[PDB]
């Protein structure tokens, strides 16, 4: 059976749950992190009253999250949580008690043999094959810049921005309604994400790329809705991703993902910065826009010295770099030393 | 009449590399200590962790190298990185962690192996299953090359004749016997390690010189075919102009060319454009994922290189363009070992010519306006948006029309079309499907 004990890994994602068995190329089950009421969970949801447990990358509906974990364990993965150890991901700056209630929830309503909690961004550097670097994990609802040196995070520079995937999709709905369309049937929100994920891209020079949009139709592409209608998206293709660099588009006053990375790197030691500049690893589904690596090299090269080599790292499979990291970490046959046994729970509490 | 002071304004092996080394290799999601017997042998499909402990001036400090093979899967790279932390944490944090990737090893790393490193092509299974080509074989070919001293590497190449290069030596292990091919520019240090490697054969070696290649040789390499036989590579760098490579990119916001020294295949980024100077030829390597802004500026800036050449221009010097995956054996020779499994699907240049049609693989060579100066394409050509003939100003596609056919579509001459208002020009163009 599983005397080797088949392990499990779950990425607690703000908008998408990525989970699977350890030792696999990629997660087997990816389902949205939503709980719905008139129970209703997953893409099966979309009159409803939706809620997001991890809306900002930290769990707030603590016991409500149990239902999501249940949906993962029993229906998506088709597994018995009592027989398999588990690897759970945590945000870069999770509450010290956030982990503890996770520890308890696993050991109680599911009777897991063991468990471990790992930082989402430290897992991402492992898939990249590096120990030193600054990661940008641009997810559905939250983004974090986490400098990591020799395997462990530097919390004096961990930074956070709440501009992410879901905000971009909504801004696309707006500018597309400005283009003269009208899709707000709640189910049609996914059609817009399909438009975003396939036809959008990041521009090296927003102004120049916006000018060519009115003097030509080169950047113009076409999308077939399920009603058979062919709509045309033009300057919106680069406007939606440009919000990440100019948060004023949706109304925020924060800095863009280019400035936050500079601020985070500078809050560190001068000597570790070069490696942090030459190992700017990218993670998250919102770092999968065409050209985001080029602009991030451009913007950072400006705010930085003239003699600093900037290298933006973009692993091809970064939409699941966190999961791929845990599958690597859990499958380590030396991870039993860091597993937390059920006996250790009973003796020491969640601690 | 003045010296711009900005002219002036424009790393070491901490020890001899003679300290102790503990090479661990990533096998089955765990570290397996390599036998001392297999030291100096790394498999390009597996990752390795090396523990170098040294005391300089009575001061014991630690360095942990994690060598990541070019074909090592994501699972092995993470295990290599994850355990370098653990061996660092075991030393309490006293270790400096260094990442090494194949073909770009630092000076201290190669010094740990006395500059003699053998990188087989193969490796253990990735993600926990299947093929384990842990045997070089009874028949393989090795490539000995040295950019500078302290880096004399032997890498397994496909046992084919195309893989042969003139600036380097080769060692063929066959069932019949071991032979050592020698090139016109084979440095002594390269030739030596070949003999040292070939001496391991209980049967011995039979040195062969370029030109004096007997027929029993090619029957083991499958047969003869054009290899890296360029004038620059045959000679020694004492006399031929040093092969140089430049990286052209707009990623910094400004189009720039930056030199890459000790250049190898890994230094090529598929997202930017590169130019290689070989005196006899200047190549333009076009990244498949490269920008059209980058491509054109590189094609032009290459011409500004021939002109400002501080020597004999030889103005008919072929400035040829090459595409990722269609590299000729003479472009690869200025680089070290060329891997076809990366962008050419493991097919030699000849095998590529057969399938891709030879003509399609042919290297093209580099060679605001009035209406006449604009190339006139038919209306049906400009009205489409789908892979139209390149070299078209998609902003002003109206100019690529003829003066005659212009008056049938728009009802006016281009002389009057431009004197019309701008909102009318953009409106009339969109009406005629030429925006
Ligand atoms: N190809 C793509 N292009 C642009 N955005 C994408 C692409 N694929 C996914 N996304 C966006 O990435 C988000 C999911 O990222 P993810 O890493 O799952 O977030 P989290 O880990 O915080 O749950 C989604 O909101 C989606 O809109
Ligand atoms: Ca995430
Ligand atoms: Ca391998
Ligand atoms: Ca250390
Ligand atoms: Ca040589
Ligand atoms: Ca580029």
């Amino acid at each position: 059976d599983e005397d080797e004990t088949t392990a499990l890994v779950c990425d607690n994602g703000s908008g998408l749950v990525k989970a699977g068995f350890a030792g696999d190329d990629a997660p087997r089950a990816v389902f949205p992190s939503i709980v719905g009421r008139p129970s209703y969970v997953g893409d099966e949801a979309q009159i409803l009253t939706l809620k997001y447990p991890i809306e900002h990358g930290i769990i707030t509906n603590w016991d409500d999250m149990e239902k999501i974990w249940h949906h993962t364990f029993y229906n998506e993965l088709r597994v018995a949580p009592e027989e398999h150890p588990t690897l759970l991901t945590e945000a870069p700056l999770n509450p010290k008690a956030n982990r503890e209630k996770m520890t308890q929830i696993m050991f109680e309503t599911f009777n897991v043999p063991a468990m471990y909690v790992a930082i989402q961004a430290v897992l991402s550097l492992y898939a990249s094959g590096r120990t030193t670097g600054i990661v940008l994990d641009s997810g559905d609802g939250v983004t974090h810049n986490v400098p990591i040196y020799e395997g462990y995070a530097l919390p004096h520079a961990i930074m956070r921005l709440d501009l992410a995937g879901r905000d971009l999709t909504d801004y696309l709905m707006k500018i597309l309604t400005e283009r003269g369309y009208s899709f707000v049937t709640t189910a049609e929100r996914e059609i817009v994400r399909d438009i975003k994920e396939k036809l959008c891209y990041v521009a090296l020079d927003f102004e120049n790329e916006m000018a060519t949009a009115a003097s030509s139709s080169s950047l113009e592409k076409s999308y077939e809705l399920p009603d058979g209608q062919v709509i045309t998206i033009g300057n919106e293709r680069f406007r939606c991703p440009e919000t990440l660099f100019q948060p004023s588009f949706i109304g925020m006053e924060s800095a863009g993902i280019h400035e936050t990375t500079y601020n985070s790197i500078m809050k560190c030691d001068i000597d570790i910065r070069k490696d942090l500049y030459a190992n700017n690893v990218m993670s998250g589904g919102t770092t999968m826009y065409p050209g985001i690596a080029d602009r991030m090299q451009k913007e950072i090269t400006a705010l930085a010295p003239s003699t600093m080599k900037i290298k933006i790292i973009a692993p091809p499979e970064r939409k699941y770099s966190v999961w791929i990291g845990g599958s690597i970490l859990a499958s380590l046959s030396t991870f039993q030393q860091m597993w937390i046994t059920k006996q250790e729970y009973d003796e020491a509490g969640p601690s | 009449t003045k010296f711009d002071a900005m002219t002036l304004h424009n790393t070491g092996m901490v020890d001899d590399g003679s300290g102790k080394k503990k090479i661990y290799r990533i096998e089955n999601m765990d570290l397996v200590e390599l036998e001392k017997r297999y030291y100096g042998e790394l498999y390009g499909g597996d990752s390795y962790v090396i523990h170098y402990t040294y005391a300089v001036n009575g001061k014991e400090e630690h360095i942990i190298y994690y060598w990541l093979g070019r074909h090592s899967t994501s699972d092995e790279r993470g295990v290599a990185a994850a355990k370098t932390i653990e061996i660092d944490d075991s030393l309490g944090g006293t270790a400096k962690q260094v990442r090494v990737v194949q073909s770009k090893e630092p000076n201290h790393f190669m010094a740990m192996f006395d500059g003699k490193l053998i990188i087989f092509q193969g490796g253990k299974a990735g993600w926990g299953g299947h093929n384990s080509t842990d045997g070089p074989g009874d028949t393989y070919l090795l490539h000995v090359r040295g950019t500078s001293q302290y880096n004399t590497k032997a890498e397994q190449v496909p046992c084919r004749a195309e893989s042969l290069n003139s600036n380097d030596v080769f060692v063929l292990f066959s069932k019949g016997g071991t032979y050592v091919w020698a090139g016109k520019g084979c440095t002594g240090d390269e030739r030596e390690m070949a003999k040292k490697i070939a001496s391991k054969s209980p049967k011995g070696y039979i040195m062969i010189v370029e030109g004096q290649e007997k027929e029993e040789f090619w029957d083991l390499l499958g047969g003869k075919t054009e290899y890296a036989s360029d004038f620059s590579l045959k000679q020694a760098e004492n006399e031929h102009r040093p092969s140089r490579l430049f990286q052209c990119s707009n990623a910094s916001g400004v189009f720039k060319a930056e030199e890459i020294v000790d250049f190898v295949q890994e230094d090529l980024v598929p997202e930017d454009v590169f130019i290689l100077d070989a005196d006899h030829t200047i190549y333009v390597w076009l990244g498949n994922e490269a920008r059209n802004d980058e491509k054109q500026m590189a094609m032009d800036t290459a011409i500004e290189y021939l002109e400002s050449d501080p020597s004999g221009r030889d103005p008919d010097t072929p400035i040829m363009t090459v595409k990722q995956g269609y590299e000729p054996p003479d472009f690869v020779g200025h680089f070290g070992v060329w891997d076809r499994q990366l962008w050419s699907h493991g097919m030699s240049y000849a095998e590529l010519k057969k399938e891709l049609g030879e003509k399609n693989m042919s290297m093209e060579q580099v060679r605001e306006m009035s209406f006449s100066d604009v190339s006139k394409y038919p209306y049906s050509v400009l009205v489409q948006k789908e892979g139209l003939p390149d070299g078209i100003d998609l902003q002003n596609k109206e100019k690529h029309l003829t003066e005659e056919e212009f008056e049938k579509i728009f009802g006016m001459t281009y002389a009057t079309f431009i004197t019309k208002p701008a909102w009318k020009q953009t409106q009339l163009k969109k009406d005629k499907g030429l925006f």
